[PDB]
């Protein structure tokens, strides 16, 4: 064991250290506090640790475990909270009875005091294993299994011991692997490294629809699974429906919601909306806890949880994703973990880069983001997984020229801008085609067009008068509305029901958070021959003002749609917006004539 | 839409019958003149360089 | 969005085209309302 | 329009099909190739395993390997690991390593050779010895699988342009 | 002797000077597994390199180092093209050999691979704005330039599928009646654009014809650094050795430029404003310096590198610094993509001082470089009315601005759209260059000669 | 790298194995008999990998992943179908149709057994409500339409049975009227005189027949409404007559 030289700060130096490393984690002093070696100056090594150091007095043991930090994996995740540095939040309110764990707080990573259900996968005795092959399931979804058991990477051998239906404890071992004599003893827990990736057999493309419960989300530029999507905006841009619409509408299997630099408010709100909004594919009682992951931290808490929060999520999201289910992983927000860096790189005395942020922003944000995607699962089975990774952002330096926003924004493919016009006039979010793109919208819209789309013309007409409605409000604002024609007020005039009905989408009630595909399309089917007609009845004659006065109610009917449920019509698309369109075209001959 | 119902069995009989030949003379070849090419690895081995 | 390094060079060229152009603008404007009531008396009588 | 993508989503596999084809040719010649020269590589490392087990003959290259692998260390006391049978050889001719490294010595001669009483492995070492540092932190590999594994990257290219050129 | 320290990503280790620079060590470890490392600077009795494969798994007091006692240097044949490799060494295609006959340095000391005349054989990408207005040749080098925020990925993979076809569009222009091989180098990208890129070259019937280097985010700077010098070594080995032409396309630029930010951090030099270091003009240099024609005056191999804008702008450290090694580049404009068009290229902020001397006889026209310069000045008096139309209106311009204001939006819907499959000869951007200038009267044309005007007029 | 492709080849054996023990996949165990030569015989993990990497063996985890996901999405593809069992020759033109293909994770047949497969695991975990028992007997009925016709074709009473079966999985407790509805309309949209004869149990349909004689039950006061829709209440199968007369009753 070393001997601490000294402590300054977050950073502590321990000497006579013969086992340390770059980012090996290891314990410092009696208390058992949560800390890493950075680096190493001769014989000692500086650790720093995340915890507070109020308490913690010069010339301690240090052990280091020999390992970089990690976290359990295992049946157990769901329906528990815990923080980004594998330890047990759920554990603190009944010992310490606080929500966090201030100082002090040696608890294991997985829970060992309750039992699950272990059942039997698609293996036997005498055949071969692998890993990454589904070995057992446990019942811990809506109605299908959450928690896959399945064998640790870098490892293969024959099932000589199967373990028979029934409930079992984490620390009894019902699982032996021969392979080149007596490897070891299998139990429901495993050990993974959160600083290496997961292993997998492939990586293939992005080729799946994924939901993200915004109509304008999904209509301006919708994501697929396993794709990279920014979000920036000074004071967020509704992350709190954006997130708890993708847990709930979304079509994933598996979500993980990580809090890096939240305050606590924000996550108590989303983990306690979760057990009172019910399932809509015949879930059971607390559907969305079941199958929500929950990781929460603190504005003032360790910077080992708040780093390691996305190395954790991202692992666990590998390993749900190396299963064959789908997860979505929503962060919030990579400023706290950049700012979290550069206080690393400030307070261990490393040199700088330009704009106060140090110089593994770039490649610790490019290896985030590059750490999750779609691919073949790893395994003899070979499923499908995919990872979906929503990473928000924030300015930083007061603009969006900062390197933390463009880095961020450089390695995603997809993009989600916040309009600060838009944004006060209480629609989040606002982007149509100024701060929003896609790549994969092309193959995105030949499935939702391959069922009954309209998307395909009404998102690139509707993304071309949304950016021609800012140029047309450019000279309408400066010069006036002297120089401009009346198609350009009537574009304007479409413009500013369709920015002002699909951008507002926080929603009022209950049916106004989740928005369907046959919705928006309706919506924006509505709003373009509304716009097709009033050209047309402009055409053939007729005033701009007698138009829109005209209509009234008709669009006011469109545009008030929103305030409910789908429970009508054929299975999502109501007798309202159908009736729209007859009423639109009716009150078109009547503008005419 | 034919031609890759087809072509997915015929990659392993088109690999295999397109280099068969060279295989057994890239290995004749090699097996011909080991001695020559090991007693000059084995001479310069023995000698510090 | 916009430059970081040397970028008020463009500001300070287009502050004071906008300073003239409000100069010019802001002389035509005295003339035509001057050249309005000039008018506007004569048409009145 | 609703035949042409059809067409050309056949034409890409096709393309792909004649692609795999083409990889998977040039991907076994180049495995022949490579299963050709780590058999004439294997086949050396057996000649050179089976010369090294004699002991008359054995001690000359053993002596110049020593004292080659002394010539690239210049420490003052030198530790020698080598195997079990080797050890005898070395200590019947440490005189003559050190006179012989003496005299072709370009910043001292050697002060003594400590034989060290632990020995190299034996599943895929045969003969030879492993010079290091009086500290144990700085090991050069004079063995003769490590000598012909390194010589066999710059004798690769040379035998690979006469024999497939 | 061990690992005296660590800082940051590269490690301080305390050794001999035994070795040379730039020489490979091999780390061993206690963990059961050997590391392979590059010297990255040379000391009193210390060295500073960086591993190759992880960061974290070494000892302190416990560790073990011993010399290779060969430099840094990758086998290159001629039957590198068709295979997948990687950068660092990760095999999911090869196997243990290379098939390398010849020892070359990844660093072009002893070959100095530089043209020493004018490029004649003028190569063409399927562009009309960028062949047109840039007139690119063999032993060019014009990098391109890209923003934050923007399809660069896109933009990237169209110019990545359009490499492959244009052999056959330069063949019926007589511009090049030789070999094409394509060298496509990886660092820092995305394992979907990766996949996206190799699907470009694999849809278009050039992937037994390239090279495919890959490179992870997630690796040590010094490996995604060290690719493009071995790309570039091999793609000048081979282009070298037969007198083919070779394409070599590296992107992208910013994961190199961060990678040499992070480098540095533990020897004596360090980083210098805007945290680059100031000695990256020598290591962009170095990747620069394997560019241009062949020695032998048959061949070349041409350089296109992909570089993405992180401030949207030329006055940061990356674009500032890369644009002054070459002689030019050309703008993307996110406005234009934001309409609608691909490729959304600018012609306002993009010159090249080679299109002179690129364009010769029997594979290109003299009017070309008069006509370009129309079309400059034109998209220039259209831009710049443009922007003065919106403040004070349509109240205050003349003819000559609807003039310039229509021929913008006549030649930027046209010009600037075009397929992704599809290459476009030079004669064809050229008459259709002059259908959108012959918008105008012959006496409103004052960029061209007038026998060369009125002959093409 | 050679571990995954050894775990894969093992894993094609041992699925190919135990996919059909009589040996009637002659031609889908033709292309995969390297794999399968491996398996049976004494052969460690160690002389695979060897053999592996030694030009012996394959080595592209891609083409093994790919041929192990079509194998694996075969194999379960003929496991959704219990207890009913698909032709010898149907199931090896399927692994032919699914073979030629380039895509193998968002085709028609991943999302059909998906489809079929998401009503399936439901099934066995159902509450006890008539969405489950009409969910139930539409899945077997779509079960046993899916093991005669195959997944490779098209049919109209299978995407109108999974398209039912799946607008009644996401159905909640308070749509027992629209279940109920949609059982009806479904029941009187069929042209077959019994859907559930010869492949559920007399059980099954005298509960579903039991089902809609309880919901049309609590309708009339009369002694001659209640006397003639308590005869329909002893019929062990359910045809379009009852719920016409049943209809006719109310």
């Amino acid at each position: 064991y070393g001997a601490i030289y000294s402590v300054s700060g977050p950073v502590v130096i321990a000497e006579n250290m013969i086992g340390c490393a770059m980012y090996e984690l290891v314990k410092v002093g009696h208390d058992n506090l949560v800390g890493e070696v950075i680096r190493i100056d001769g014989d000692k090594a500086t650790i720093q640790v995340y915890e507070e150091t109020a308490g913690l007095t010069v010339g301690d043991p240090v052990l280091r475990t020999g390992k970089p930090l990690s976290v359990e994996l295992g049946p157990g995740l769901m329906e528990t909270i815990y923080d980004g540095i594998q330890r047990p939040l759920k554990a603190i309110k009944e010992e310490s009875q606080s929500i966090y764990i201030p100082r002090g707080i040696d608890t294991p990573a997985l829970d060992r005091t309750i039992k699950w259900q272990f059942t039997p996968g698609k293996f036997q005795v005498g055949d071969h294993i692998s890993g990454g092959d589904i070995y057992g399931s446990v019942f811990e979804n809506s109605l299908i299994s959450s928690h896959k058991i399945l064998l640790p990477p870098r490892s293969r051998g024959t099932i000589t011991w199967i373990a028979p239906a029934g409930e079992y404890t984490l620390d009894e071992k019902i699982l032996e692997v021969e392979f080149d004599g007596k490897k070891s003893d299998f139990t429901l827990y495993h050990t993974w490294p959160v600083r290496v990736p997961r292993p997998v057999t492939e990586k293939l493309s992005a080729d799946y629809p994924l939901l993200t419960g915004q109509r304008v989300l999904d209509a301006l530029f919708p994501c697929v699974q396993g794709g990279t999507t920014c979000i920036p905006g000074a004071f967020g841009c509704g992350k709190t429906v954006i997130s708890q619409s993708l847990s709930k509408y979304s079509n994933s299997d598996a979500i993980i919601y990580v809090g890096c630099g939240e305050r606590g408010n924000e996550m108590a709100e989303v983990l306690m909306e979760f057990p009172e909004l019910y399932t809509e594919m015949s879930g059971t009682k607390e559907p969305i806890m079941k199958r929500t992951t929950l990781v929460a931290n603190t504005s003032n808490m360790p910077v080992a949880a708040r780093e390691a929060s996305i190395y954790t999520g991202i692992t666990l999201a590998e390993y749900f994703r190396d299963q064959g289910k789908n997860v979505s992983m929503i962060a919030d927000s990579s400023s706290r973990w950049a700012e979290a860096l550069r206080e690393i790189s400030g307070r261990l005395g490393e040199m700088p880069a330009d704009q106060g942020f140090p110089a593994y922003l770039g490649a610790k944000l490019a290896s985030f983001y590059e750490r999750a995607g779609k691919a073949v699962a790893l395994g003899s089975p070979d499923r499908t997984g995919s990872v979906s990774i929503v990473a928000a952002v924030s300015p930083a330096g007061g603009d969006f020229s900062d390197p933390v926003t463009t880095a961020t924004l450089g390695i995603t493919q997809v993009f989600w801008g916040l309009d600060k016009k838009l944004a006060q006039r209480k629609h989040f979010p606002s982007i149509n085609t100024s701060v929003s793109y896609s790549k994969y919208t092309n193959v995105l819209n030949k499935f939702y067009d391959s069922n009954y789309p309209e998307f395909p013309v009404l998102r690139d007409r509707m993304k071309e008068i949304l950016s021609n409605a800012e140029e047309l409000e450019q000279v309408v604002q400066l010069v006036g509305k002297s120089a401009l024609s009346d198609s350009d007020k009537i574009t304007l005039d479409v413009a500013t029901l369709i920015k002002e009905d699909f951008l507002q989408q926080n929603g009022y009630s209950t049916y106004d958070a989740f928005c369907p595909i046959w919705k928006t399309f309706d919506m924006m089917r509505a709003f373009i021959s509304y716009h097709d007609e009033a050209q047309k009845a402009v055409a053939n004659g007729a005033n701009w003002s007698k138009l829109a006065d005209s209509t009234g109610d008709v669009k006011h009917a469109v545009s008030s749609s929103k305030f409910f449920e789908p429970s009508r019509g054929e299975k999502e698309v109501h007798g309202e917006f159908e009736k729209l369109l007859s009423t639109m075209q009716e009150r078109f001959a009547e503008s005419t004539d | 839409e034919q031609k890759n119902a087809g072509g997915v069995g015929e990659l392993e009989k088109k690999a295999e019958a397109g280099v068969q030949g060279e295989l057994a003379e890239i290995k004749k070849i090699a097996e011909k003149k080991k001695d020559d090419v090991v007693k000059i690895l084995i001479e310069t081995v023995i000698k510090p360089s | 969005v916009f430059p970081t390094r040397m970028t008020l060079g463009l500001m300070k060229t287009k502050l004071k085209g906008a300073n003239q152009g409000y100069s010019l603008l802001k002389r035509k404007s005295e003339a035509l309302t001057k050249r309005f009531r000039d008018i506007t008396k004569r048409i009145d009588d | 329009g609703n035949f042409k993508s059809k067409l050309k989503k056949a034409m890409l596999s096709q393309q792909i099909t004649k692609s795999t084809i083409a990889n998977k040719m040039r991907l076994k010649v180049l495995s022949a190739r490579e299963q050709s020269l780590d058999g004439i590589f294997e086949e050396t490392k057996e000649k050179l395993s089976g010369i090294a087990n004699n002991r008359d003959e054995y001690k000359p290259i053993l002596q110049s390997l020593i004292v080659e692998a002394l010539l690239k260390l210049l420490e003052p006391k030198a530790i020698v690991k080598a195997l079990e049978r080797d050890v005898d050889l070395i200590e019947s001719m440490k005189d003559d390593i050190m006179r012989e490294y003496g005299e072709k010595a370009q910043r001292a001669p050697l002060e003594e050779i400590v034989i060290s009483n632990d020995y190299l492995n034996k599943d895929l070492v045969s003969g030879g010895v492993v010079v290091s540092n009086a500290s144990d932190k700085i090991e050069i590999n004079n063995t003769l699988e490590e000598r012909l594994k390194l010589l066999s990257e710059e004798a690769l290219p040379a035998i690979r342009l006469e024999l497939y050129g | 002797n061990t690992v005296s320290g660590v800082n940051g990503p590269l490690v301080i280790l305390e050794k001999v000077k035994f070795p040379r620079y730039n020489e490979i060590v091999n780390l061993t470890l206690p963990d059961g597994t050997v590391r392979q490392g590059q010297v990255l600077e040379i000391r009193g009795d210390r060295a500073i390199v960086q591993v190759f494969e992880g960061t974290s798994g070494i000892d302190v007091k416990k560790t073990t180092v011993e010399f290779t006692g060969e430099s840094l240097r990758i086998p290159v044949s001629e039957d590198m093209l068709g295979r997948i490799f990687d950068g660092s060494g990760r095999p999911i295609d090869n196997g243990p050999k290379v098939f390398a006959e010849d020892y070359l340095d990844i660093n072009g000391s002893p070959i100095n691979p530089y043209a020493r005349i004018y490029p004649e054989e003028m190569i063409s990408t399927g562009v009309s704005a960028i062949d047109t207005m840039n007139s690119i040749a063999r032993g060019q080098k014009i990098p391109i330039f890209s923003a934050s925020g923007l399809p660069h990925n896109e933009i990237a993979a169209q110019i990545c599928r359009q490499a492959g076809l244009v052999r056959p569009t330069k063949d019926v222009h007589d511009g090049h009646e030789e070999n094409f091989s394509i060298v496509f180098a990886a660092m820092g990208v995305n394992l979907e654009t990766a996949r996206f890129f190799k699907q470009d070259f694999e849809e278009n019937g050039s992937l037994e014809r390239t090279s495919l280097f890959l490179n992870l985010a997630n690796d040590p700077t010094i490996e995604r650094i060290i690719t493009p010098r071995l790309a570039l070594t091999t793609a000048e080995y081979l282009a070298y050795q037969t007198e083919r032409h070779v394409l070599t396309i590296l992107t992208d630029m910013s994961s190199y430029a961060d990678a040499l930010r992070e480098v540095s951090a533990a020897r004596e030099e360090v980083p210098g404003r805007r945290g680059y270091p100031g000695y990256m003009y020598t290591d962009l240099s170095t990747i620069y310096e394997r560019a241009g024609r062949v020695e032998g005056r048959n061949g070349s191999i041409t350089q296109i590198p992909i570089l993405t804008m992180p401030n949207d702008d030329i006055t940061h450290p990356i674009p500032d610094l890369t644009g002054y090694i070459t002689e030019g580049q050309i703008f993307v404009d996110r406005q234009l993509h934001n309409k609608g068009i691909y490729p959304p290229i600018n012609v306002l902020p993009s010159l090249s001082r080679l299109m002179k001397s690129a364009i010769g006889e029997g594979m290109t026209r003299k009017d070309h470089g008069d006509v370009s310069n129309q079309l400059y000045a034109k998209y220039a008096i259209g831009k710049d009315a443009a922007a003065m139309k919106a403040v004070v209106g349509e109240e205050a311009l003349s003819i000559e601005d609807k003039l310039s204001l229509e021929f913008l939006e006549k030649f930027e819907k046209t010009f600037i759209t075009q397929g992704a499959y599809e290459d476009r000869t030079v004669f064809e951007s050229l008459d259709q260059a002059w259908s959108l200038l012959r918008i105008y009267p012959k006496e409103m044309l004052n960029r061209i000669s007038p026998k060369i005007l009125d002959e093409f007029y | 790298y050679h571990s995954q492709v050894v775990g894969k080849i093992g894993y094609i054996a041992r699925c190919m194995q135990t996919i059909d023990p009589e040996n009637n996949l002659k031609k889908i165990r033709e292309d995969y008999q390297d794999v399968l030569i491996w398996a049976e015989k004494n052969y460690r993990f160690e002389e695979i990998l060897e053999a592996s990497k030694s030009g012996k063996c394959p080595n592209d985890l891609d083409a093994l992943s790919r041929r192990s996901l079509i194998l694996l999405e075969l194999l379960r593809l003929v496991s959704s179908i219990s207890p009913f069992k698909m032709k010898l020759d149907l199931i090896e033109s399927q692994y032919e149709k699914m073979k030629q293909h380039v895509n193998l994770w968002k085709s028609d047949y991943h999302v059909k057994l998906n489809q079929l497969n998401q009503l399936t695991d439901y099934l066995k975990n159902a509450a006890p409500t008539p969405k489950n028992n009409f969910l139930r007997a539409m899945t077997s009925v779509l079960q046993m339409q899916i093991a005669q016709y195959g997944i490779t074709e098209d049919n109209e009473g299978i995407n109108q049975l999974f398209k039912l079966g799946l607008h009644l999985l996401a159905m909640a407790n308070e749509k027992i009227d629209e279940q109920y509805h949609l059982f009806k309309g479904y029941v009187k949209d069929q042209p077959e005189e019994s859907p559930f004869e010869g492949i559920l149990p007399a059980e099954d349909q005298k509960i579903l027949v039991k089902t809609m004689i309880d919901y049309a039950m609590p309708k009339l006061s009369s002694k001659v409404l209640q006397d003639k829709l308590s005869a329909l209440s002893s019929s062990d199968v359910l045809t379009k007559t009852l719920l016409d007369s049943i209809d006719r009753i109310v």
